[PDB]
């Protein structure tokens, strides 16, 4: 056996029909003689190599962007309050709803996902990180309520606790409310 | 408090500005895309 | 597909920038935006048995769906900025003279009116 090659390469691509998901980069050919493992005779094999690359525009526009937007929106919602001197809401329902919405998107478009147990694909690594920061975010938002409710016991914060608070605020770009200034003056 | 009232009205005027602006964008995007697609569909239907 | 999403987007836009009282604290509006995005995301990908699903170009229907998503996502951020502006009155610094001057002339074109309690405060 011997190979016959074309002008552009070993495999003719002049009448190829373009695919909507894959693109052909190149082709190779190799002729090899192999030995029988029982006899002192050879046989000829022809190897054809085809290199194809995926087109990620559909996945980028359909999965990555909506989840990134939703995660950012949830992050903004977690740490925003209408009034400084007011009790805050649970924020647990918002986190569960965000997780439910993101869980719906990943597994219901899973007709095209790899679904492999050999390794963790790039898209899989991206989705897990969004889940953890949402799950960690709902716990961090709950800790703010616990700190705020400590004022119902009647013990003022420690001197060092208040000292550290007043210096981080200028870098944080937060300002003391008017009613708090009036309490100090009184 | 007069200070609170003044900032309350600033947000009220700003909110209505957003309402007017976001409906213009919605009307242009929804009507414009669908009407453009129908025009292409209509011409090829009747010119062939 | 086109009609239900257009109706939902318009309803969400109306809900984003509507308040019961001018002199009152507003709600988060974040949950409404997420729910609207979740509802719209459900419709596009669960009827996707007939969608093109191509990576060569962006079809006309795909371009329509993206624009609705951005204005909803931008709308939830714009609604959050109204709360931030309103809460600036808790610091005690009155708005600048030029800020209040510009506010009173846009209002007649905007078709908004000053509340009675605000007029009484000026008189007092
Ligand atoms: C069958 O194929 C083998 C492939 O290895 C051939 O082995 C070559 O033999 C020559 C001498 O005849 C050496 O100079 C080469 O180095 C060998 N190849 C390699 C890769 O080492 C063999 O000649 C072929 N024909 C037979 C066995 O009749």
């Amino acid at each position: 056996y011997f190979p016959r090659t074309f002008t552009n390469g070993p495999i003719g691509l002049a009448n190829f029909l373009e695919n909507d998901a894959w693109s052909v980069l190149g082709t190779k050919v190799n002729r090899e003689e192999k030995k029988y493992t029982c006899c002192p005779v050879n046989y000829t094999l022809l190897h054809y190599d085809v290199v194809i690359q995926r087109k990620p525009l559909y996945y980028v526009l359909n999965l990555i962007a909506p989840t990134a937007v939703i995660t950012f929106i949830s992050i903004i919602g977690f740490f925003t309050s209408s009034s400084v001197h007011d009790l805050r809401q649970e924020k647990i329902t918002l986190g569960i709803t965000t997780l439910l919405s993101m869980s719906i998107m990943i597994f219901m478009v899973s007709d095209k996902m790899p679904s492999t147990s050999t390794c963790v694909p790039l898209i899989a690594l991206f989705y897990t990180l969004m889940i953890t920061i949402i799950s960690v975010g709902t716990l961090a938002a709950s800790s703010v309520i616990f700190v705020q409710k400590l004022g119902s016991i009647g013990n003022p914060p420690a001197s060092k606790t208040m000292k550290w608070t007043h210096r981080i605020a200028p870098f944080v770009l937060i300002q003391m409310p008017l009613v708090m200034k009036q309490a100090y003056a009184k | 408090n007069i200070v609170e009232l003044e900032w309350d009205w600033v947000a009220a005027v700003l909110e209505r500005v957003f309402l007017i602006f976001f409906t213009i964008c919605f009307l242009f995007s929804a009507i414009g895309i669908n009407l453009y697609g129908w025009y292409i569909w209509y011409t090829e239907n009747h010119f062939l």
